[PDB]
């Protein structure tokens, strides 16, 4: 397939919650789905396993990513450098979609958001890449563990990660 | 929410048209600015006619607070939360990449960016440079 998949094995405080998986649309945005699948495989030696979401806010989004500082403050993109916004081409059209995180325009790291509410004010401002295939559900979980401002009441780990074939 | 008075724009002209840039402007400036909105205060600094090497001295020093700001205060990774702003960058508490009901929300928030205080000490430092130069 052009579209890779990936998987998150999702855990709260050490124990086992469920697999979330994604669609990555690189037949529209393959720059940003290969940063986040080349960061889902740990193939450039860093990565998403083991980091955690840092900010959930329910109504809203889960974000995570960030596996240098493990706060929001850090994440690295596998090009060395932030990247451009690739296109806004994807819209925020409801629960499931998976877009970047930023700080600006023109900011892309490893940061990212699964939206768990349409976020129609986000088009133009963070760029859609994929959407959660399965596991819906467990992400719908994950957001019980947030607050208002995006504080988790426990460690939400992507305790394992890569992709589905 | 009003903006700043036509009267108090009139005692302003009068204050800057007398006193030179006698260091008597400063503290008639800060009476004359109380609660102002970034919005408020550049209308203030408009009505000043010439002075243009003058008010060229005070763009650079709000130029050069706005920047030490940004450097100070990193802007958060969005999105934003809904219900929420984001927090003001230079620009905005300088009023020029902001509008007044953004420049008002902030000056409300549980607790507030002051964006019309942090703008008017800028100000005042851009005065003391134009008093030190002339006086």
């Amino acid at each position: 397939m052009v579209n890779p998949t990936v998987f998150f094995d999702i855990a709260v405080d050490g124990e086992p919650l469920g697999r979330v998986s994604f669609e990555l649309f690189a037949d529209k945005v393959p720059k940003t789905a290969e940063n986040f699948r080349a960061l889902s495989t740990g193939e450039k030696g860093f990565g998403y396993k083991g980091s955690c979401f840092h900010r959930i806010i329910p109504g809203f989004m889960c974000q995570g990513g960030d596996f240098t500082r493990h706060n929001g403050t850090g994440g690295k993109s596998i090009y060395g450098e932030k990247f451009e916004d690739e296109n806004f081409i994807l819209k925020h059209t409801g629960p499931g979609i998976l877009s970047m995180a930023n700080a600006g325009p023109n900011t892309n790291g490893s940061q990212f958001f699964i939206c768990t509410a349409k976020t129609e004010w986000l088009d133009g401002k963070h760029v859609v890449f994929g959407k959660v295939k399965e596991g819906m559900n467990i992400v719908e979980a994950m957001e019980r563990f947030g607050s208002r401002n995006g504080k988790t009441s426990k460690k939400i780990t992507i305790a394992d990660c890569g992709q589905l074939e | 929410h009003q903006a700043i008075s036509p009267r108090t724009l009139n005692a302003w002209v009068k204050v800057v048209e007398e006193k030179a840039f006698s260091p008597e402007v400063i503290p008639m400036f800060s009476a004359l600015s109380e609660g102002a909105t970034p919005q408020d205060l550049n209308t203030m600094l408009n009505t000043v006619g010439g002075h243009q090497a003058a008010m060229q001295m005070l763009k650079e020093t709000i130029n050069e607070e706005a920047a030490e700001w940004d450097r100070l205060h990193p802007v958060a990774m969005g999105p934003i939360a809904p219900g929420q702003m984001r927090e003001p960058r230079g620009s905005d508490i300088a009023g020029t990449t902001s509008t007044l009901q953004e420049q008002i929300g902030w000056m409300t928030h549980n607790p507030p960016i002051p964006v019309g205080e942090i703008y008017k000490r800028w100000i005042i430092l851009g005065l003391n440079k134009i008093v030190r130069m002339y006086s």
